[PDB]
């Protein structure tokens, strides 16, 4: 206040959840998400650092049509083991950030 | 001239009288299934399925409704299962009688906002009075509080025997799944108890399996169905042939390299099955699929392999046996390591006979000592009733162990609140005192329904019930008459402290909060507009 | 057209005395259907199926499964007989008559302004006293004796249609359970449904029916050059195919040279010969698989003198794996010496009525057998198959619980006098419904004299006087003649697991149907 | 918003004193981030209820309450309510009509 004469109500998200009474309403200033946690073995972390990732942590694929040619006995081993080494470099890039 | 809407409009006291008859149409159904003298019903579908139940949530969920005031009371019973779990015939009768007595007030030209504000002064005072007039926590009674609170929930159902067979199995099940949390929270997750059904012997042969009871078969009939000192390997990936993905195709240019690729689909598959079996693992649980080629490696090595188990059942086994739920290969660019130190443990994995089916049991799990209950009934209609009655009994002991506070059941709470709120309405009552006075008469329908279903005296037993509760509030001579209830087998007021009729505190606190809040929304339908159904345009 | 402002549309509501006394008449109606199918003087009941078949039987379970009822309490009594059929063998018709009689005396107390919870609380106290009475009048059985086990199974098939061939059907059902009694680890199990297959062939006489020491299937040899009579074969069981199929991938071969297309057609023949060379390293005689066998695999097994069967079922492969002691493998290059079915006896491809049957019999110690039924037609062979299933399960209950109860009315009268003497110390409002449970047990000796045409007044007065003394206590009703003969001289004995399951299910059927005071019908679901 | 894994650094991360999945007793569970360094001009309101019809009315009543304070930012002036300015508009315009 005392700097602007306009206010957008789209900066106030309203989450509707069934349960309890109207006295159980909360004014948490942080982020409230309705999605689930996969995997849900932890579900709690203090001093957390949150990062928004728009990259897809999956198998390597391009916008163009991409195919894998397998014409050898040991070439099937070079497909599965290199896909595990691809995403491991993505997880260790995420883990070493903090 | 008038409104040109294509639907239907009804104003005045027409909808104000229709919402009360819509709420009384639901309450008159479930009034015959309340208390130890309550009786079950039959729910027959159009396809021929018969459901015999007496719980207030299972009846109103399967019953079709049309009125908008009827869907409020039906969804009110669904909220009682998640919040409390046994409090789901008593909320519907109170919330409908809250509208019946408020309809008599608005016919006296009393404004409904004074009835809404009058109900909030009586609902908040009822929670204030019940939290200052409790007897004792779970330290004095000990284990007698958990058994007597369990038998009160079973009295309205098919497992209400005179003995303590079903009562001791529920207390021993919740006490074996004590899962601690941070900041000193001894949580009791009652959803981890696998409740199974089997049409077998009588109800006195219900086994209390200390461990877990998996509802699956072994599959191949060449595996040992009993493994002593077993090591459970919990994993979630399909043990089938190595099928390439969509982005990978096999384009061969040499005919000599054809058969080496065809054998590679089974060699990579059997390479995983030999490194998970050489570490001493005897029991393998899989949520995916184990095809007929991979079943040979368990028959040859003498191991048990269970395929197509549920994902909700694998988490209850791996947490109770110390196993790690593994989905793929891992541990820092390793080829095949499997982290063999993280295998589960079990004393005995034995497939017993469950009357012409196969059922796998795990004994004590060596890590957490969980519990699972296998129910035994006459037919499938009793087994569906025994499952619903046991699940409501597990929710009673959960709230007592979490919130160490119990209230006397059998109409003892509703008798004390019927007289305290009449004195509360006289002190600070100027114009909203008539709504607080009708809040006390609406709460009296819970001991009134116990006298109707028992075919006892109605206007004399409840009149003798509130005679003891009136002397406990106006005569401070330590009369200790706050625990006076009803003996429906005899027809006289009894003391619920010595009789062992105990109910949790939040089975009546959350019941009075949900029924008062539901009565406010149905009290504001003075105008109602119903549009025509838009189906064929 | 304005809609009608209703609530709970197109459904019914019914409460009060029309539901409490309405479920009793639905239970009395089913008990009057199979009332003429309890004693040894019973008659068959011809039924008609919606598929076009005919079920001519007198067993209480097979009759109620062919009846489609619309009453909701009538659907509960059909599931009671299905529970008694899976737990024990000959525990069917007795529960439906007893649950109808326990509800017949329960309708009397509902008219006396008594609450239904008082009758159920008296039924549960009476149920706990019927279990303790049967355990006092029981008798230990020597399961090692052969002639003692023949008298138990003969008592269960005297009611059924195989009582005429009682000397043959008792030896078949006794040898069927004792062969499939397999114990690998420290757990005894008897599987008489997955391993004791009862196959029926139309033709011949019933006196030539016998339990084979091994298995049999309706399968011919794959090639006429293969042998149809091997003395001591080495049977190897397979699970995968002996053909060349497409892999589980997107395999595609680009053929640019001239020698490439002829090489792939030669590599398909060398792949079949590689897996055919891996199965002849153990020198077998009979190769049995579940999938197809190509003609290239039939050629290599022909000159190696190997008889191959093509499309044996998966349930038949699990049954022959217990008889010959073989291992069902699914990889021809992973065969071992333990996976070979040694110890198998004579193998012969016989023909019974213009159709070949593969016989694998004369085994040393088989853990699975096949009962060969031969009769007039498929109508009466379904009766003997349903009676042998009631004859093998009553032998399974003795091998797991060797205690006998004196049947033929002596079991019900020994407890009805025990409930009468114990009711003298009740002194309450539950005393009179406690007496009605002892009177409801009288319907089992009532049925044995109503089927043979004897008097129900002069006999029940003398039978009730025989149980006044504590010495004899085992006098029942002889259904053959119609007089009172002691069951120690006749030989009619029922197992403990049959009589305990009969009383536990008939009481809890009355427990469920007495707490029903409302019925809602007319709603839909998903 | 991090799109590529090569630009995923510690400067594009957030901060949270507690990021946990609050296991509710009603309709499932949600996330709740409590506390963050340099909080923005956003907030989240969690609305409860006993029925699904009360939450829809409580959502509209909260929006009718936030819009009242929204009018005070644009015009910092208020009048007496409860039929107060309608009488003054009825008496002053009657004298204006004369
Ligand atoms: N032994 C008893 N004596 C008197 N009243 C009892 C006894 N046992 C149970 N009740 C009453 O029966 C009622 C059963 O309520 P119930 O239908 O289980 O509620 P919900 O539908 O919420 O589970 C309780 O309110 C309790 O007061
Ligand atoms: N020779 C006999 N004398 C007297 N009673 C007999 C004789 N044979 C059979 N019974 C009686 O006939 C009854 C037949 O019961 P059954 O219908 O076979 O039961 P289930 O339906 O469980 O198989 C038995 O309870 C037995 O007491
Ligand atoms: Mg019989």
């Amino acid at each position: 206040p005392a700097t602007a004469t306009s206010v957008d109500l789209r900066d106030i998200k309203i989450v509707k959840k069934l349960g309890g009474t109207i006295d159980d309403c909360e004014l948490v200033e942080g982020l409230v998400l309705t999605q689930k946690v996969s995997n849900s073995g932890i579900t709690r972390v203090e001093k957390a650092k949150i990062g928004l990732i728009q990259f897809c942590l999956s198998a390597p694929k391009t916008d163009m049509d991409n195919q894998i040619v397998v014409s050898d006995y040991a070439q099937m081993d070079r497909v599965l083991r290199e896909e595990r080494a691809y995403i491991l470099n993505l997880v260790k890039q995420i883990k070493k950030t903090g | 001239g008038p409104l040109s809407v294509f639907g239907d409009r009804s104003t005045g006291e027409t909808i104000r009288s229709q919402n009360v008859m819509a709420a009384a149409s639901i309450a008159n159904i479930v009034k015959s299934s309340l208390g130890p003298v309550g009786l079950d019903k039959m729910l027959v579908d159009d396809i021929g399925d018969v459901t015999i139940t007496n719980d207030g949530a299972t009846i109103l969920k399967l019953l079709e409704v049309e009125h908008p005031a009827a869907k409020v009371l039906c969804e009110l019973a669904d909220l009682q299962d998640k919040e409390v779990g046994d409090g789901t015939t008593s909320v519907v009768i109170i919330a409908a009688e809250l509208l019946k007595n408020a309809d008599e007030l608005v016919k006296q030209k009393i404004h409904p906002t004074s009835v809404i504000s009058g109900y909030r002064l009586a609902c908040k005072e009822a929670v204030r009075y019940i939290n200052e007039n409790l007897i004792v926590n779970t330290d004095e009674l000990g284990r007698d509080c958990l058994i007597n609170a369990a038998k009160t929930s079973m009295s309205s159902k098919i497992i209400g025997i005179n003995g303590d067979f079903f009562a001791n199995m529920v207390v021993d099940a919740v006490l074996a799944i004590k899962y601690t949390d941070i900041r000193g929270q001894p949580r009791y997750p009652v959803n981890s108890v696998n409740i199974l059904k089997a049409h077998g012997r009588s109800q006195m042969e219900s086994m209390l399996i200390s461990g877990y009871a998996l509802n699956c078969v072994v599959g191949s009939q060449g595996m040992p169905k009993r493994i002593v000192n077993a090591k459970i390997a919990c994993l979630d990936f399909s043990l089938q042939k190595t099928k390439m993905k969509l982005g990978v195709q096999v384009v061969i240019t040499d005919p000599e390299k054809l058969d080496q690729i065809r054998q590679r689909e089974s060699d990579i598959t059997k390479e995983r099955i030999q490194k998970i079996l050489a570490t001493g693992a005897n029991v393998i649980l899989t949520t995916g699929g184990i095809d007929d080629m991979c079943l040979k490696y368990f028959v040859e090595a003498g191991a048990m392999a269970v395929r197509r188990v549920l994902k909700r059942d694998l988490k209850r086994i791996a947490k109770a046996s110390g196993a790690t739920i593994l989905s793929t290969l891992a541990n820092l660019e390793g080829e095949e390591t499997f982290e063999a130190a993280m295998l589960g443990q079990a004393e005995e994995v034995v497939q017993e006979r469950i009357c012409d089916d196969e059922l796998i049991l795990i004994k004590n799990t060596k890590a957490r000592t969980s519990a699972s209950i296998i129910l035994r009934g006459a037919n499938d209609f009793m087994c569906d009733e025994m499952e619903r009655s046991l699940h409501d009994a597990l929710c009673v002991v959960k709230r007592v162990l979490e919130s160490k506070s119990v209230v006397p059941g059998g109409g003892a709470v509703e008798a004390a609140l019927s007289i305290y709120l009449e004195n509360y309405a006289t002190s600070m009552g100027s114009r909203e005192q008539l709504a607080i006075a009708e809040f006390a008469r609406s709460l009296l329908v819970i001991p009134n329904t116990l006298a109707v279903n028992a075919a006892q005296d109605s206007t004399d037993l409840v009149a003798k019930l509130r005679a003891f509760h009136n002397e406990a509030q106006v005569n401070p001579e330590r009369k200790n008459l706050k625990w006076i209830g009803l003996d429906l087998s005899n027809g006289k007021p009894r003391d619920n402290k010595q009789a062992g009729v105990f109910e949790p505190t939040i089975v009546k606190v959350k019941s009075l909060k949900f029924a008062t809040e539901a009565a406010i929304t149905i009290l504001r339908i003075d105008d109602l507009i119903k549009l025509h159904p838009e189906s064929k345009d | 057209h304005r809609p009608v402002l209703v609530l709970s549309q197109n459904t019914k509501r019914e409460s009060g005395r029309k539901v409490q006394s309405g479920n009793i008449n639905a239970a009395k109606t089913i008990a009057d259907i199979i009332r003429t199918c309890l004693g040894p003087k019973s008659m068959m009941k011809m039924l008609l199926d919606p598929m076009g078949g005919i079920v001519m039987t007198n067993d209480g379970n097979a009759i109620l499964r062919e009846i489609q009822v619309q009453h909701p309490a009538a659907k509960s009594m059909i599931e009671i007989s299905r529970t008694q059929d899976e737990e024990v063998g000959d525990g069917t018709t007795s529960v439906i008559i007893l649950a109808g009689e326990m509800l017949s005396v329960a309708e009397h107390f509902l008219e006396q302004q008594m609450h239904p919870t008082v009758v159920i609380s008296a039924y549960r106290k009476a149920l706990d006293d019927m279990i303790s009475t049967l355990k006092k009048i029981s008798i230990p059985v020597d399961i090692s004796d052969s002639d003692m086990m023949l008298n138990i199974i003969n008592s269960s098939i005297t009611t059924k249609a195989i009582s005429r061939w009682s000397s043959l059907a008792c030896n078949i059902a006794l040898d069927a359970v004792k062969m499939v009694q397999f114990e690998e680890n420290g757990r005894k199990e008897i599987d008489i449904k997955k391993y004791a297959r009862v196959e029926k062939i139309p033709g011949g006489i019933i006196e030539d029916s016998c339990v084979l020491r091994g298995v049999m299937i309706n399968k011919d040899v794959t090639h006429p050059r293969m042998r149809r009579y091997i003395k001591n074969p080495r049977i190897v069981l397979l699970d995968s195919s002996l053909e060349y199929k497409k892999g589980e991938s997107q395999t595609d071969i680009e053929i640019t040279r001239e020698e490439d297309f002829t090489r792939i057609l030669q590599m398909e023949e060398e792949y079949i010969q590689q897996l055919c060379e891996d199965i002849i390293q153990l020198k077998p005689d009979v190769v049995i698989t579940e999938k197809g066998i190509s003609d290239l695999a039939q050629h290599y097994l022909m000159r190696a003198n190997i008889t191959a069967i093509r499309r044996v079922r998966k349930t038949d492969n699990n049954r022959i794996a217990r008889a010959c002691g073989a291992r069902i493998v699914s990889r021809p290059e992973e065969l071992r010496e333990d996976d070979v079915g040694t110890g198998a006896g004579l193998l012969e491809i016989k023909k019974i009525g213009d159709e070949y049957f593969t016989f694998i019999t004369d085994c040393k110690d088989p853990k699975a057998c096949t009962i060969l039924l031969r009769g007039a037609s498929k109508e009466i062979l379904s009766e003997v198959e349903r009676n042998l299933q009631d004859a093998m399960q009553v032998c399974r209950n003795v091998l797991l619980d060797p205690q006998l109860v004196p049947g033929g009315g002596a079991s019900e009268m020994a407890v009805a006098h025990a409930l009468t003497e114990k009711s003298k110390a009740m002194t309450g409002v539950e005393q009179w419904p406690y007496r009605a449970v002892a009177q409801a047990l009288e319907v089992i000796p009532r049925t044995l004299i109503q089927n043979c045409g004897a008097s129900t007044i002069r006999l029940l007065t003398s039978l009730r006087a025989k149980h006044t003394q504590e010495n004899c206590e085992t006098w029942g009703v002889n259904g053959e003649t119609g007089t009172l003969v002691d069951m120690k001289e006749l030989g009619i004995w029922e197992p403990l697991a049959v009589k305990l399951q009969t009383y536990k299910t008939a009481v809890e059927t009355a427990v469920l149907l007495l707490r029903i005071d409302d019925i809602v019908s007319g709603h839909k679901k998903k | 918003p991090v799109a590529h894994i090569d630009q995923f650094t510690a400067d594009m991360l957030g901060s949270a004193e507690l990021a946990e999945e609050v296991n509710l007793n009603g309709s499932g569970k949600l996330l709740k981030i409590t506390g963050c360094a340099s909080p923005g001009k956003t907030v989240t309101i969690v609305v409860r209820g006993s029925n699904k019809l009360v939450i829809e009315e409580a959502e509209r009543s909260i929006h009718d309450a936030l819009c009242v304070i929204r009018c005070l930012v644009k015009k910092r002036a208020l009048i007496a309510g409860g039929g107060a300015p309608e009488i003054e508009l009825a008496l002053r315009l009657t004298e204006y009509s004369r």
